[PDB]
RNA sequence: UCGCUCAAACAUUAAGUGGUGUUGUGCGACACUUA
RNA sequence: AUGUGGUUUAAUUCGAAGCAACGCGAAGAACCUUACCAGGCCUUGACAUGCUAGGGAACCCGGGUGAAAGCCUGGGGUGCCCCGCGAGGGGAGCCCUAGCACAGGUGCUGCAUGGCCGUCGUCAGCUCGUGCCGUGAGGUGUUGGGUUAAGUCCCGCAACGAGCGCAACCCCCGCCGUUAGUUGCCAGCGGUUCGGCCGGGCACUCUAACGGGACUGCCCGCGAAAGCGGGAGGAAGGAGGGGACGACGUCUGGUCAGCAUGGCCCUUACGGCCUGGGCGACACACGUGCUACAAUGCCCACUACAAAGCGAUGCCACCCGGCAACGGGGAGCUAAUCGCAAAAAGGUGGGCCCAGUUCGGAUUGGGGUCUGCAACCCGACCCCAUGAAGCCGGAAUCGCUAGUAAUCGCGGAUCAGC
């Protein structure tokens, strides 16, 4: 809208751990409005986490989303009649959004049969430092430093 | 424009059914069917005295055909002959217990349908179409109303291109419910075609 | 023992005739359960406005068919005459059975 | 003795008859963990109980009817709240800020005419 | 498949029952 | 064929699969509600007038 | 009047807001419901907007006027300062004095000296 | 899998003109206008 | 699948033509609906008023030719009023034949029109009265500053008010009570068939009806005013969400096939009837949609949670035949208490194993059921078999700001059935 900034949708905190970031991930997983289905599907991977590594699903989730959090991105902009690919910092919310989002997609990219195992293995490679979603993050940051020339229009 | 019919708009709140009665889902049609042909026959051989609100009531063989008129002196004739033979022709083709409860009209100028049919006739009789609407609205406001509005439409006098003559005074908040504004439609036969008529009288409030 | 049905359209006219019966039966006989409103069976009719083609802006009405129930127990002779004479219905088709 | 409160959401009503005791919770017969199976919102409806610090100390009995499966849960959530607040004025001073006392006006709206789903309009075109 | 002329939801979508669908 | 058809609609000489619905008022060939026996057009016309008992403007 | 029972809080404050602004400007004009036999002013130039009205209505024109003024368009002139409470007071007092002196009961001038400082 | 010419069909237009855009044939490795 | 352009045909009826035509008129094309064609027939008519003349009770059955319409004909029959016991005569109701006036027309013209509708757009606008300025067209007001969803309000203002608009009064969902108790309650007690089935009760759920409530009302901060931001109480704050409501007008918009209608045109046929065919044609193109191209999944067994609606010539619980559609026996129902009804998705368990696949059901062969005079053209629905295109799709492009999108079932209108 042109008037107000429109405030963010303060979502319901986690119903098992107590953290808004986790529930937000469920929503991205949520296909056709099946929260309870996606919730379980998420907790399914949480148990696959303790199966592989003796690590808590909580910090394994934080480390994953953190290493896929895009620091800077290139945005298109007009100037007299031309489009420049200007790089610049992203908003904290958008970083969290894209991170959570890419991860879900990266799970879909995997050959893994079951959804939970896709999110499981992906959450490992993400927290590690190399995965389908992470590489899509490294990619976007490249574009930023590449066009660093056009960074003169910070706006 | 649009402007949904003001009567159908006040249908629930202000004015009540011009034809009030209950019916089962079994014969609602047949009831309203005959109910229709009645008011039609009245509009025909009764328009002489200038009828307006042809109110109707039914329940079980009983039908209160209350007919509001400018001057019932014509709907009764002399002593009781016009009105009597009217009940005759009524149940003559029907079967229900006809009960013509005629009632005068305190002021035809404050009764929209009358005001319309009145001026609408003036046009048919070839008259000053513009000022005819002016006097009509002036007649209603000076009469005692609190709002007036009249609109003809079609070949004014007889011009090729169509036209619509707008004229009104006072207030006519058609968007408000607590207004009680009587609607007054009317035809107008001319040797050159048709001609529409409208009339709005604001009176009630709260 | 006896049961009365008060079907009708306008609830304003249904409330006047339903309250009338409650005063006439109680004030001149045994006990009588007050007006019992039932699920109003409504006929919602949707349809288009313009005569020709206008699959939108359409207008729709609704047929409010109300229902009210009143039960009188002891068959009082005063209540039978009271309701037989002192009645003022109109568009209210009532039906009564034992 | 008992703690009563009214639950409702999406035309899914829910009486709440609570009696201090163990933790056995019956709702329209059956058990709580029995009726609600594989649903995380289940343990969420008991949130009012975790807020008061008395999870296992109350036998609940709720009559929830109509509405959907989850709409009932939200009806139970607000129902239990009115129940425990009925005999506790001080527990409203910590159940309200946590957000519990609201019918949740959020309800499905009428499918508008000309449209398809109260808002979603058919695919616009010009070809 | 909401279009299979021989399935559960196959008849559910067509508003019928038949064999594969329980009927009285 | 408008007049000859409204008359034939009330005839029902042969089988019943010819006694098709037919509006009473303006005698429309289609959009004839069975309850009212009228066409959608004249239906609305009367409804605004108030000549249709119990038929109020729907709003919800 | 005992008719305040109706009228919701809406019309109340609004109608009170009516009275407030109504008196805000009209207070001093409503006392007469006819066309003044004459007009008196503090600065013909500034309020010349009214002078025209009176002029076109043939209403005689009297007004105190400083150098910043238009003498010819005033019937009976009152030359002298105007942008000073001191000079305005001496004139208005003595002027209205002639009003009551031709009327009846010559009273003492209104408490102006205190307001001056 | 890319580069290129040409003749349809479709898309951008309010419409046309032209162009632009994809798939189809044979080879080498937006700008202008609208009795 | 459906509409449309186009082409084809004896006809493939007509209209709407960017947005604002194209699942639109159509909320029901097999004959009907039907407005197009072919053929067989009628031609004061199927229908309104009225007139001259012969005969006749108004009324009912059959026969020959035929697709039917119709064409030719034969038979049974004899009411009421005015004069008489009978005959005989005239009139009203109603008909055939002949004749006159006249009917009828989905034949033109939506730039002849009424009415009704779309549209910009619920957008924030458009005007009148007097006063004032200009020779005048016209201006001012409605401009300006702050604010608002808004010409909302405030302050200022040669302007001062008002009117048509906006808001508000109208209904649903939002908190609770008042009124009524055949909706519901092992909640509290007795029988338990351990089923609110019986007794009992209405506080509570519900069914509808009336009323209160939210008003920038409170405090803090900015402010001249109007007003904005933040916090509490509250079911709900700054219109709470949605609907009804869509101005002066524009689009010479649409509609003479909804209807009314001026004029033009036809009047043994541009009117009327039937049968059959045709809006359903296919080398092609576009719009709107359903269902998929699958492992957040496909086939299957068990279990659970809706709202609203409809139901006498209609909804169908229980029992039997068969694979089943479906049929038959047969109880209840003027319908909060009988039926359509399992809501689906979802919860537990099984096969499946990345394959044109247990995905996908389009196409085609044969055998059945339902409605209807009649399913070749041209209906729906079972069952067995054939198991197609089809790996989330180019240029382009649409919807949607929250209980919305997406996704999953249900009901009606229309209606013989579809
Ligand atoms: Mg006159
Ligand atoms: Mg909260
Ligand atoms: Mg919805
Ligand atoms: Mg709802
Ligand atoms: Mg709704
Ligand atoms: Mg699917
Ligand atoms: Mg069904
Ligand atoms: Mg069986
Ligand atoms: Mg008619
Ligand atoms: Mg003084
Ligand atoms: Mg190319
Ligand atoms: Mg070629
Ligand atoms: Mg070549
Ligand atoms: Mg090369
Ligand atoms: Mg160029
Ligand atoms: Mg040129
Ligand atoms: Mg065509
Ligand atoms: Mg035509
Ligand atoms: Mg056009
Ligand atoms: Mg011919
Ligand atoms: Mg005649
Ligand atoms: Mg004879
Ligand atoms: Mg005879
Ligand atoms: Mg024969
Ligand atoms: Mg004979
Ligand atoms: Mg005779
Ligand atoms: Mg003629
Ligand atoms: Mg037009
Ligand atoms: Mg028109
Ligand atoms: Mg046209
Ligand atoms: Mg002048
Ligand atoms: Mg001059
Ligand atoms: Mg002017
Ligand atoms: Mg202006
Ligand atoms: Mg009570
Ligand atoms: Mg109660
Ligand atoms: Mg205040
Ligand atoms: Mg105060
Ligand atoms: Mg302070
Ligand atoms: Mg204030
Ligand atoms: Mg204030
Ligand atoms: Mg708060
Ligand atoms: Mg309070
Ligand atoms: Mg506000
Ligand atoms: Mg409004
Ligand atoms: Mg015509
Ligand atoms: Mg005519
Ligand atoms: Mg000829
Ligand atoms: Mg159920
Ligand atoms: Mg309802
Ligand atoms: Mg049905
Ligand atoms: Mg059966
Ligand atoms: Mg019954
Ligand atoms: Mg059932
Ligand atoms: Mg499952
Ligand atoms: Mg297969
Ligand atoms: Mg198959
Ligand atoms: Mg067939
Ligand atoms: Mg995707
Ligand atoms: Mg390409
Ligand atoms: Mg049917
Ligand atoms: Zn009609």
């Amino acid at each position: 809208a042109r008037r107000r900034r429109a405030e963010v949708r303060q979502l319901q905190p986690d119903l098992v751990y107590g953290d808004v970031l986790v529930t937000a991930f469920i929503n991205k997983i949520m296909r056709d409005g099946k929260k309870n289905l996606a919730a379980r599907i998420f907790y399914d991977a949480c148990k696959i986490i303790q199966e592989k590594t003796g690590q808590e699903p909580l910090k394994v989730f934080k480390q994953a989303v953190e290493n896929v959090k895009p620091r800077m991105e290139v945005r298109s902009r007009r100037v007299g009649g031309a489009n420049y690919q200007v790089p610049m910092e992203v908003s904290p919310r958008r970083q969290q959004s894209l991170a959570l989002r890419w991860l879900v997609q990266a799970a879909n990219q995997r050959p893994e049969r079951r959804a939970a195992v896709r999110i499981a293995h992906e959450l490992m490679d993400a927290a590690e430092g190399k995965g389908g979603a992470v590489k899509k993050k490294e990619d976007v940051e490249r574009m930023a430093e590449a066009n660093r020339a056009y960074a003169h229009y910070r706006w | 424009g649009n402007k949904i019919h003001p009567i159908g708009f006040r249908l629930g709140i202000t004015r009540d059914w011009e034809s009030r009665w209950y019916a089962g889902k079994k014969q609602y049609r047949h009831l309203l069917l005959e109910d229709q042909r009645i008011r039609g026959l009245l509009e025909k051989e009764l328009y002489s005295a200038g009828l307006a609100r042809v109110d109707i009531e039914r329940a079980a063989d009983n039908v209160a055909v209350t007919v509001h008129v400018a001057k019932p002196g014509v709907v009764i004739g002399r002593g009781g002959e016009r009105i009597r033979v009217l009940r005759e022709e009524l149940a003559k083709l029907t079967g229900k217990n006809v009960a013509l409860n005629v009632q005068e009209v305190q002021n035809p100028n404050l009764s929209a349908p009358l005001v319309a049919q009145r001026v609408a006739e003036q046009i048919e009789r070839r008259f000053a179409v513009r000022r005819a609407i002016k006097q009509a609205v002036q007649r209603v406001m000076e009469s005692g109303a609190k709002g007036a509005k009249v609109i003809v439409s079609g070949r004014i006098g007889g011009a090729e291109q169509a036209r619509t003559e707008w004229a009104a005074q006072g207030r006519v908040p058609l968007h408000t419910l607590r207004a009680n504004i009587d609607y007054g439609f009317a035809l107008a036969r001319t040797t050159y075609g048709v001609l529409g008529v409208k009339a709005y009288i604001f009176l009630g409030e709260v | 023992k006896i049961r009365i049905k008060l079907r009708g359209f306008d609830h304003k006219t249904l409330d006047a005739s339903a309250q009338k019966i409650v005063e006439a039966a109680r004030r001149s006989g045994a006990q009588v359960s007050g007006p019992i409103p039932l699920p109003t069976r409504v006929r919602r009719f949707t349809v288009i406005r313009g005569p020709f083609k206008h699959k939108d802006s359409r207008e729709h009405f609704e047929l409010r068919t109300h229902n009210r129930l009143v039960d009188i127990i002891n068959p009082n002779r005063k209540t039978i005459e009271q309701l037989m004479t002192l009645d003022l219905p109109t568009g209210v088709e009532i039906e009564i059975k034992t | 003795e008992q703690y009563y409160g009214t639950g409702r959401r999406k035309e899914a009503v829910a009486r709440v008859f609570l009696r201090p005791g163990n933790g056995k919770v019956t709702v329209n017969g059956q058990d709580f963990n029995e009726y609600f199976q594989g649903l995380v919102r289940a343990v969420a409806a008991l949130e009012p109980l975790r807020a008061v610090d008395a999870l296992g100390r109350f036998d609940a009995y709720i009559t929830v009817r109509g509405g959907g499966k989850s709409g009932q849960i939200d009806a139970i959530k607000l129902g239990i709240a009115r129940a425990l607040v009925q005999y506790n004025p001080d527990y409203r001073a910590k159940l309200k800020p946590l957000g519990f006392l609201t019918r949740d006006a959020r309800v499905v709206e009428r499918k508008k005419y000309g449209k398809h789903k109260a808002r979603r309009a058919p695919q616009y075109s010009k070809r | 498949g909401k279009g299979d002329r021989r399935t559960r939801r196959g008849k559910i979508w067509r508003g019928t029952y038949g064999k594969y669908r329980p009927r009285k | 064929a408008r007049k000859a058809l409204i008359e034939k609609a009330k005839r029902t000489p042969k089988f019943k699969v010819r006694a098709y619905t037919r509006c009473v008022r303006c005698g429309r060939a289609r959009s004839v509600y069975r309850f009212f026996g009228l066409c959608r057009i004249c239906l609305r016309e009367l409804a605004h007038k108030g000549q249709l008992p119990g038929v109020r403007k729907a709003s919800w | 009047s005992p008719e305040i029972e109706e009228r919701p809080k809406k019309e109340q404050v609004r109608l009170k807001h009516e009275l407030e602004r109504l008196q805000k400007y009209l207070s001093g004009f409503r006392l007469l419901k006819r066309l003044p036999d004459a007009i008196f002013v503090v600065d013909p130039t500034k309020e010349a907007i009214a002078v025209r009205e009176a002029r076109k209505l043939f209403i005689p024109v009297i007004a105190l006027a400083d150098t910043d003024s238009d003498p010819d368009l005033v019937d009976y002139i009152i030359p002298g300062n105007d942008d000073a409470i001191r000079s305005i007071q001496l004139i208005l007092s003595r002027a209205v004095d002639l009003i009551i002196q031709a009327r009846g009961g010559v009273v003492e001038p209104s408490p102006s000296y205190a307001l001056v400082q």
